[PDB]
C-alpha cells in the first residue's frame, strides 16, 4: 500500500460538472514529496504560458501536505496553487487549521478544479461521496457566515469548510480563501476560485490514515513534543516575546508592539514613527486587546495556540493571528480598536490583510496629491476611519473607483496614470511587500526579496537570526545547542557577525555566507510546504523541533520511502527549481528580481550585483536567473531543459 | 476501601486542537500507531469556536437503547447541543462508536500503559486524572469489552446471524 | 421513512432551584397517583448549589449495570461542577434515578399518556419545555461483518468463536 | 394511618445524649393543627414559669408545618420555639427554604431538645438513623460555612443544615439560626441553641409523605398555581412594586427604595430623611444591586424567587431577602454597598438583622451623648463604616462593651444606666420594633403593636390594605374580586375608608371595625404558622392564593381530618389563645401592651383605651388582657383556666 499520502486525487471539471477519482504516481512522491511540490509538477505540465488567470484552463489546486492527517504535531497545512491574476506568475498559498487533515481522512491528497461553473456552486465531500451543490442562496455571504449555513444545511457539524467572501466572487485580485482561524491569503487565489463560480469546498472524512513504520513514527512525534516543552522553557535570550519562542508571531498573546509600531512604516508604507509607543498607547491597546480577545486557539494537533477568537462590540466573532492585527491600524494611521473592527469586515469579505490596507492607503495618497479627484469618491465621508470603511466596500464590489483599486496598486496605478505609478512604490513582481523601509542594505534580505517565489519576506526567512548579538559570549551561548544547522559553518558565521565594525553588514557576512544562509532558510520553507508542516514549528522560528536532521526520519517512517538528509536537500532543490522554471516559462527574468527602489536608504550596486550573481551560481541558474540545462538534468528535470530549449529560453550548448 | 478515578477536565483551558483525539485513536489502531482516525477516539471534543464551546467528552457506558426524551441545555448563555454532555455509546449518534461497524467504544484510561495518552499530549494541561479511596463497594457487573462488543452485535443483528457469520469467519 | 425524537429543552439560566419539578413528578408516579410524593423517586433531579450558582435540572436516562472506569468532572466558565455532574444514567455509583428503597432504576418517559409533562406544567418560571422533530431512521449488514472482523483482530479468532458460543 | 403529619417526633436530651422517637396524639392535631400550635401545647405543659431561658429545662423545638412535605406550593416553613432570653416570653421564629420539608421526608414533625451538651455537638438525622456527633472542630465557624463542612464530612450533599454562627455560640440575645437562604431570625432562638451546646441540626430524608385525599389535594394545589399566574398578571393598582404582588417584600427584584428610605427612620430609629431618594442615589444603588445580585432563588416548591444570592467583591457568597437589605445601611447612615458587605458578616455570625443594627446605632448615640466613654471602645476607628464593623465583632464575642450590648437595647441600657434608658426608645416587651415614627395614630396598627405575640409588625399585618384609595372607583374595583374576605363587611369598610375627611383615621374605621380587621389579619398568620405555609402566598400580601375559604379544604384533603371555615377559625383562636396564656403565666399583663412612647406624634389616650378594651372583649380576655375562664372552657382549654385559678391569675367567679 501507500502510506501517509492517500494515493488519490479528485479531478473536478466545473464546466461539465464531472468528478473523477484518480490514483497518483508514487514516483512523483519520491521526486517532489507532496503538497507544494506535486502541485508544481501538476501546474508545469498542465498549465502552459498562454493560459490566462481567468481562462477556464487555469487550474485551482487544493493540496494536503504529505504528512497531514498523521500524528505529527502541527502538520495540518493546505497548499492552494494557481496562476495569479495579480502577478501572472505561480501563486501558492498556505492555510492552517483543520481542513487539510480532514481531506486526508476523507481519502484524498488534492482536489484539482478546471473549467468554470455557470452557476455558483460548492463541492461537498464525505469520504467516497462527492457532489456539486447549488450555492446561489449563498451569493454574497461572508466566508465564515457561509461555512455555518452550509454545515446546518447538510447536517454536518464536524465538516471543514474553505470558502470565499464577496471579494472572491467579484474577482478582487487579492481575495483570500477562509476556513475557521485559517486563511490562504495572498496572490489572488480567492479570485480564481470566484472566477470558476466556486463558493466553498466542504469536506468530512472518517477513514483511517496509515503510516509506514508505526513505532518509529510515534517515537519521532514524542521527541518533537519533548522539544517543544523544553524550547518554551528557554526562549531565545534578548529577543522580543512575539518572536522569542515557537509558533507564528505570537501577536495575539503579546500586548507590547513597540518593535512593529516604531520600526515599520505607517500609511502607504510611507511613515516611520520613531517614538510612537508611549505609556498611554501601551495601556490603551492593552485595554482593547484584553476586552476583544475571547480565547487563544490552536490549529489541528498543536499546543501553541497562536490564533485568537476576537469579539468586538456589535460585530460577529471572527478569528485572527499574526500581523493583520496591525496592518489596517497602521495603513490608516489609527488605533488597535479600529484595526480589529475593520479586520472583521475584511475577513468576512475574504481579502488579503497585507495588500488590501496598502491599496487603500495608496488610494488616499492619490486623492491627497490630487492625482485622483474627490469626484472619483462619491459620498466620501469626512472622518478618516469612515473613509477606510467606505473604500473597503467600494473595492469588494468593484464599484466605480473600487473597480480599479480591486486590481492592486501595480495595475491600478498603471491604469490611472498621471504619475500614479510613483506611489505604487512597494511592489516586487507586482506584489505588495511588508511596509519596511530601512536604512542600511541587508545582503541576506536583499537576496530573499529578489528571488523568493512566494514574494513575501515573512515566508522565506527564519532559521538564521535577524541580527547579531553585541557580545561574543551571547553568541557562544546561542550556537552551543544549535542542533538544527545543516553544517558547522553556520555557527561560525553567527559567532563572527557583529552589530558594528568590520564584521558588520553590508560587508559581512560575506557574499558566499549570505548565499548559504538564504539557501538554508528557503529550503526549510519548501520542505514545510511539501509536508504540510506548520512553519510555526519549523522554518519560521529560531531553533525549531523539526529540522533537516529529523525530517528525513519523519518522511521515511511516515510515507515508507527512502530518505536521508542529502536526498531531502536534493528533493527540496528539485521542486524549488521546478517552481522557478514555471515562472521562467511565464516570462520572469533577472530584471524582475529587484526590491523596491526606496527599500533601503543606503544602496551598494556592485555588492548587490555580486550577491545575485553568486546566488544564481549556487542555485545552478543563468546570470539571467534561468535554471541551466546541466542543473536541470542533474535534478531529473530533463523534460524541463528540453522544453526550455524548444521554446528558445535556453540556447542549446 | 476501593479506588475511584476521576478525569478532570478544565474546559476553560482547552484550545480545541484535538491532539487528544489524534493520540487516543493512534494508540488503539491495530497494530498500535499504524494509523489514526479521530472518529475512533474514546475522547471526543465538542468544538464550536463561534459559541466559544470547547468541551472534551470521554466515552462511557454502552446503552442499547435511546432515551425517550433527549436533553438540551442553555447554561451561562451558551446553547449546548442536544445530549451534549452524554458519555453513552448510544444508537442515536456516531460518537463513541466505530465509524464503520457501530461497535461501542469506552475509555479505559489507557489500561496497562504507564499513563493516559490524551493527558500526555495535552500540553496546555486541560486534562488530568486523579484517584481517591472510597468505602462504597463496587456493585458493577464487570463485562469485558469483548463480551460487550459481541452482545451489541447480537442485539442489532440476531444470535443465529452473528453465530453463523462467526463460524464462516473461523 | 422517518421517526419523531422529543427533546427536553432545559434553560438552566432560568432555573430558581425550587425543586417543584421533583415534587410533582414523584407525586404523579405514586400509587395511586398523588397519594404521596418523595423527591428521591423523581425522574427529574436538580443539581443545586447556590454557592456555586449551579441550578441544573437533570432527567433520568439509561440504565447501566456498571460504573465507568474513570468518572468525568468539568470546569466550565469558571464553575467547578460535580463528578458525573451531567450524567443521566441509573448507575451503581450513586442513588440518583434509583428507587430509595429497592434501588431499581427510574426512567423519564415524558409522562407518557398524559396531556403534558407535569414537571414542565409546574415550572411556573418556564425553564423547561419539550419539543419534537422528525428524523430519518437508518438505511447495514456490512457493518456486522466489519465489526466481527474487528473483534477477531483485537482479541483473536479462537477467543471470539468460543465466546459467541455462550 | 395519619396523613400529612408523620405522627412522630424526636425527643433529644443533650445532657444525657439520649434520643427517642415518640408517636404523637392525633387529638392534638384536631385541636392545635401543627407547627406553632402544637409547639405551644408542648411549651405550656412542659415549661412552667420558674424555668429560665438558659436553664437545661428550657426546650428548643424545631417543628415542620402540618402540610410541609406535601405538594402544596410554598408550604415549607420551620417553626422554632423556646423561651426568649431577651423578652422572657415565648419566642417563636419562622424559617423558610428546604429544611422542614426534609424533616418530613425523614419521618418527623418536630425535634424537641432539652438539657445541655457539655461539648459542642450537632445532630445528624438520616431517615431512621439519628445520632449526636462531635462538632468541636466547627467551633466559631459561620453558619453557612458550617453547613458546607458538615455536608462534606458526612458525604451528604443533599442534606439540609440549620446552624448557628459565633453569635449563637456566645449566647447573643438576638442570635439567629441559618439555613441556606433562610433564617429563624428573632427572639434569641440561636442563643438558646448555643446555650444547649448545639452547633447544627443536619437532616436527610428519602421516605414518602402521604396525603389523605390524593386527587382532591392536587386539585387544590393546581388551583393555587392558576391563581398565582393570574395574580401576578394583576398587581394591586397604585401600590409600589415591592408590595404589589405575591411573595415576601420583593426587595431583591426592585431597585426603587423611595418608600423605605423616605418614610422609615435612619440611625437608632432616629432620623426621617424626607427627600433622600435622589437621581444620584437611585442610579448608585442600582449599580450596586445589579453587580451584587447573582440569581433570584426560591424556597422549596415555590415560583416566586423572593431571595437572592449576593456576591460582594472579596467576600464569600451569601443569601438575602426582604428588609435586611436596608436595615444596616440605614442604622449607619450609609449606602447600599455598605449594607450588603456588613450583612454578609452578620449573616455568618448568625445575628438578627432587625435588632442588631439598632443595638449598634443605640450604642453610638450613647458614645455621642457621652453616656458611654471612648474608653469603653478600645481602638475605636475613626471612620463610621469601620466603627460598625468594629462593634459587630465586639458584640458577637461578648467582648468588653460588646458583652453588655449583646443583651439588646433594653437590658444594655438598664445595665448602663445614666439616662441610657432614654435612648432605648423603640422597644415593645423588651423587643426592638421596625424603625418607624409616624405622625398620626393609626388605630389598626396600634392594636397590632400592643398585642402581637411575635412582637413584630411585619408578621401580623397584611390581609387588609395599609392605606385607603383616594377615589371611590378605585375602591370599588378593588373589592370587586376580593374573594379572600371572611365576610362582606370587610369590603364595605374599605369602600368608606378615605385618606382625608370624616372617614379618615384615627376616627375611622370605627373601633369595632378595627378590632375585626386585626383579628382577621392575625388569624391568617396563625394559620400559616401552624400549616407551614409561607406567608408570602397567604397572610402577608393582598389577595393571596391561600385564604380562609380554601384552607379548610387543604387541611381536610391533606391531613384527613374534619375541617370547615368555622372549625378553622376556632382552631386558630384556640392556639392563639394558648400562646397568650403561656405569656400571661410568665408575667405579661395589659401594662406591657403599649407601643413606644414616641411612636406617633399625635396620640389619643381615650380612643387608644377604647380600642384595647374592645379588642380584649373580642378576644374574650380580661381588661388586664387575660383569657377568661368562660372563653378558655369554650375553646377546650379548661386545663388552662383551672391552672390560672390555682395560680391566682384568675379569681374563681
Ligand atoms: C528590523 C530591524 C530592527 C532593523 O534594525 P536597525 O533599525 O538597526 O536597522 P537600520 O534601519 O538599517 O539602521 C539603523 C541605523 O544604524 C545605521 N547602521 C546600519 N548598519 C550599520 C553598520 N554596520 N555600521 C554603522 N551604522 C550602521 C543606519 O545607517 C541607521 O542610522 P540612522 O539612524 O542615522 O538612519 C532588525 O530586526 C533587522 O535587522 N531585521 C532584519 C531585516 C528585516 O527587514 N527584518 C524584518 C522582516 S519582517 C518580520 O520580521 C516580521 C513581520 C511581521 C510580524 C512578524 C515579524
Ligand atoms: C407608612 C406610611 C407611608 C405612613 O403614611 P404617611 O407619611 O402618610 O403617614 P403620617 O406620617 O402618619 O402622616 C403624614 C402627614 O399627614 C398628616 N395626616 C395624617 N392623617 C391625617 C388625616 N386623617 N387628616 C389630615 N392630615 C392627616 C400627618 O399629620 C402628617 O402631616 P405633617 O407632614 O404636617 O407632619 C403608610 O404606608 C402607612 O401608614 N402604613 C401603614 C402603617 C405602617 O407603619 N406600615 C408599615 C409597617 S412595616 C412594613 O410594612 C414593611 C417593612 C419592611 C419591608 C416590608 C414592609
Ligand atoms: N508550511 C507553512 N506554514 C506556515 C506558513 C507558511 O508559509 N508555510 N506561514 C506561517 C505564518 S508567518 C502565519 S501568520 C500562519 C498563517 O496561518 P493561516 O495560513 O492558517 O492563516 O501560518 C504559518 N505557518
Ligand atoms: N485574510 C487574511 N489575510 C492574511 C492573513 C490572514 O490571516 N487572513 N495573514 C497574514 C500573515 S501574518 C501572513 S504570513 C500571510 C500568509 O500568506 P499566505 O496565506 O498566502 O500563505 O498572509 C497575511 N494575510
Ligand atoms: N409562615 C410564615 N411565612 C413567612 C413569614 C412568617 O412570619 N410566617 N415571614 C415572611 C417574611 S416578612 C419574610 S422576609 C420571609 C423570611 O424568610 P426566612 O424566614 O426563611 O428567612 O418569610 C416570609 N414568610
Ligand atoms: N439574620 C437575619 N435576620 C432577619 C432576617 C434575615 O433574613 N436574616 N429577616 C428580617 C425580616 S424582613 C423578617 S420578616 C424577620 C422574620 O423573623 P423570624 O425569622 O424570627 O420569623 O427577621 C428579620 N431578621
Ligand atoms: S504553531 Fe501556531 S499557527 Fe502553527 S499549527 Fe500550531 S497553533 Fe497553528
Ligand atoms: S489536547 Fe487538550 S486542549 Fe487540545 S483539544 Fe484535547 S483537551 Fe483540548
Ligand atoms: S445519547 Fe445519552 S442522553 Fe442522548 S439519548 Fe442516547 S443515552 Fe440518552
Ligand atoms: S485515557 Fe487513554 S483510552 Fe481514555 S480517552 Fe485518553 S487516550 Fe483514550
Ligand atoms: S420547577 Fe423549574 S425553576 Fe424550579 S427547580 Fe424545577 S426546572 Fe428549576
Ligand atoms: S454516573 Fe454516569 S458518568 Fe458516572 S460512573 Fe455512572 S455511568 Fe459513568
Ligand atoms: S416528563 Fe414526566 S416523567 Fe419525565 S421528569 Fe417530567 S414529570 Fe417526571
Ligand atoms: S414566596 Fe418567596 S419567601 Fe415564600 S416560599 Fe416562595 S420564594 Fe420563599
Ligand atoms: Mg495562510
Ligand atoms: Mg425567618
Ligand atoms: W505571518
Ligand atoms: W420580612
Amino acid at each position: 500500500m501507500r502510506y501517509a499520502e492517500t494515493g488519490y486525487v479528485l479531478e473536478v471539471d466545473l464546466t461539465k460538472g464531472s468528478i473523477e477519482r484518480v490514483a497518483t504516481d508514487p514516483r512523483d512522491t519520491e521526486l517532489y514529496l507532496g503538497g507544494l511540490g506535486t502541485n508544481a509538477k501538476i501546474l508545469w505540465d498542465r498549465v502552459p504560458p498562454e493560459v490566462e488567470p481567468f481562462s477556464p484552463e487555469n487550474l485551482l489546486i487544493f493540496a494536503a501536505g504529505l504528512l497531514c492527517g498523521t500524528p505529527a504535531t502541527g502538520c495540518n497545512r493546505t497548499i492552494v496553487s494557481t496562476v495569479s491574476p495579480q502577478t501572472k506568475l505561480m501563486a501558492f498559498s498556505m492555510m492552517g487549521g483543520f481542513w487539510a487533515p480532514e481531506l486526508k481522512y476523507a481519502g484524498y491528497d488534492k482536489i484539482i478544479f478546471r473549467g468554470k461553473s455557470p452557476e455558483l456552486v460548492y463541492l461537498y465531500i464525505n469520504n467516497d461521496k462527492v457532489e456539486i451543490r447549488d450555492a446561489s442562496h449563498l451569493k454574497g455571504k461572508g466566508a465564515i457566515e457561509t461555512a455555518e449555513i452550509i454545515k446546518k444545511e447538510l447536517n454536518e457539524p464536524r465538516a471543514q469548510v474553505a470558502a470565499i467572501g464577496k471579494a472572491g466572487e467579484n474577482r478582487v485580485f487579492y481575495a483570500s480563501i477562509e476556513q475557521g482561524r485559517s486563511s490562504a491569503s495572498r496572490g489572488g487565489i480567492g479570485a480564481v476560485m470566484g472566477d470558476k463560480g466556486l463558493k466553498a469546498v466542504v469536506v468530512r472524512g472518517t477513514k483511517d490514515l496509515c503510516v509506514a513504520k508505526p513505532e518509529e513514527y510515534i517515537g519521532l512525534c514524542n521527541e518533537v513534543l519533548d522539544y517543544i516543552k523544553h524550547r518554551e522553557e528557554n526562549p531565545i535570550p534578548d529577543v522580543m516575546p512575539i518572536l522569542a519562542g515557537l509558533g507564528s508571531p505570537q501577536e495575539m498573546k503579546v500586548h507590547d508592539e513597540k518593535w512593529h509600531t516604531e520600526n515599520f512604516n505607517w500609511g502607504n508604507a510611507r511613515t516611520r514613527r520613531k517614538d510612537f509607543w508611549t505609556d498611554e498607547v501601551s495601556h490603551a491597546w492593552e485595554k482593547t486587546m484584553d476586552k476583544a480577545r475571547t480565547r487563544l486557539i490552536s490549529c489541528y494537533n498543536c499546543p501553541m495556540k497562536c490564533g485568537a477568537t476576537i469579539s468586538m462590540e456589535g460585530l460577529p466573532t471572527y478569528m485572527m493571528k499574526c500581523f493583520t492585527k496591525l496592518t489596517y491600524t497602521m495603513a490608516a494611521y489609527s488605533d488597535l480598536d479600529f484595526g480589529l473592527r475593520i479586520a472583521q469586515k475584511a475577513t468576512e469579505y475574504g481579502l488579503d490583510g497585507f495588500s488590501a490596507p496598502q491599496v487603500m492607503a495608496f488610494a488616499f495618497e492619490l486623492l491627497e496629491k490630487g492625482i485622483l479627484k474627490d469626484s472619483d469618491f462619491p459620498g466620501l465621508p469626512e472622518g478618516n476611519e469612515e473613509r477606510f470603511f467606505y473604500l473597503l466596500d467600494k473595492i469588494v464590489n468593484r464599484d466605480g473607483i473600487g473597480d480599479i483599486l480591486a486590481n492592486g496598486t501595480y495595475w491600478a496605478a498603471q491604469e490611472i496614470g498621471n504619475g500614479a505609478e510613483d506611489y505604487a512604490h512597494n511592489n516586487i513582481k507586482k506584489h505588495e511587500q511588508l511596509p519596511l523601509k530601512l536604512s542600511m542594505l541587508n545582503p541576506i534580505y536583499y537576496l530573499m526579496y529578489c528571488t523568493g517565489e512566494k514574494i513575501n519576506i515573512t515566508q522565506i526567512e527564519g532559521q538564521f537570526p535577524q541580527a547579531p548579538y553585541p557580545k561574543l559570549e551571547q553568541r557562544e551561548a546561542f550556537v552551543e545547542d544549535w542542533i538544527q544547522v545543516p553544517d558547522e559553518k553556520f555557527k561560525k558565521i553567527f559567532l563572527e557577525w557583529e552589530p558594528r565594525g568590520e564584521k558588520s553588514m553590508p560587508n559581512f557576512p560575506t557574499v558566499d555566507m549570505c548565499c548559504d544562509i538564504v539557501d538554508w532558510q528557503e529550503m526549510m520553507h519548501y520542505i514545510d510546504d511539501a509536508l504540510g508542516q506548520c512553519a510555526g514549528l519549523s522554518s519560521f522560528p529560531l531553533k525549531p523541533p523539526y529540522h533537516i536532521h529529523n525530517y528525513p526520519k519523519f518522511i521515511a517512517a511516515g510515507a515508507g520511502i527512502e530518505m536521508d538528509t542529502e536526498k531531502l536537500k536534493k528533493a527540496a532543490k528539485r521542486y524549488r527549481t521546478l517552481v522557478r522554471a514555471f515562472n521562467i516559462r511565464r516570462g520572469m527574468r533577472r530584471v524582475d528580481e529587484q526590491p523596491p527602489a526606496n527599500h533601503w536608504k543606503n544602496r551598494f550596486p556592485e555588492l548587490e550585483k555580486e550577491l545575485l550573481d553568486s546566488y544564481y551560481k549556487l542555485k545552478g541558474w543563468n546570470d539571467d536567473g534561468i535554471p541551466t540545462k546541466e542543473t536541470l538534468d542533474d535534478l531529473g528535470l530533463g523534460y524541463v531543459g528540453d522544453e526550455f530549449i524548444k521554446r528558445g529560453i535556453l540556447s542549446a550548448g | 476501601k476501593r479506588i475511584v478515578k476521576t478525569i478532570n477536565i478544565d474546559a476553560d483551558k482547552c484550545n480545541g486542537c484535538r491532539a487528544c483525539e489524534v493520540i487516543c485513536s493512534a494508540f488503539h489502531a491495530m497494530p498500535p500507531y499504524s494509523s489514526n482516525n479521530p472518529a475512533r477516539s474514546r475522547v471526543r471534543v465538542v468544538r464550536d469556536p463561534l459559541r466559544d464551546i470547547y468541551v472534551p467528552l470521554y466515552a462511557g457506558e454502552y446503552t442499547e437503547s435511546e432515551c425517550i426524551g433527549r436533553d438540551k441545555f442553555i447554561i451561562d448563555g451558551k446553547e449546548y447541543d442536544e445530549c451534549g454532555f452524554c458519555r453513552a455509546s448510544c444508537p442515536s449518534r456516531d460518537l463513541f462508536r466505530e465509524p464503520d461497524s457501530g461497535l461501542p467504544l469506552k475509555c479505559d484510561l489507557c489500561d496497562g500503559e504507564p499513563e493516559p495518552l490524551c493527558v500526555k499530549w495535552c500540553l496546555v494541561g486541560a486534562l488530568s486524572v486523579t484517584e481517591r479511596e472510597v468505602e462504597e463497594p463496587d456493585e458493577s457487573v464487570k463485562r469485558t469489552e469483548m463480551e460487550i462488543g459481541l452482545e451489541s452485535l447480537i442485539s442489532r443483528f440476531g444470535a443465529d446471524v452473528v453465530a453463523d457469520t462467526v463460524e464462516q469467519l473461523t
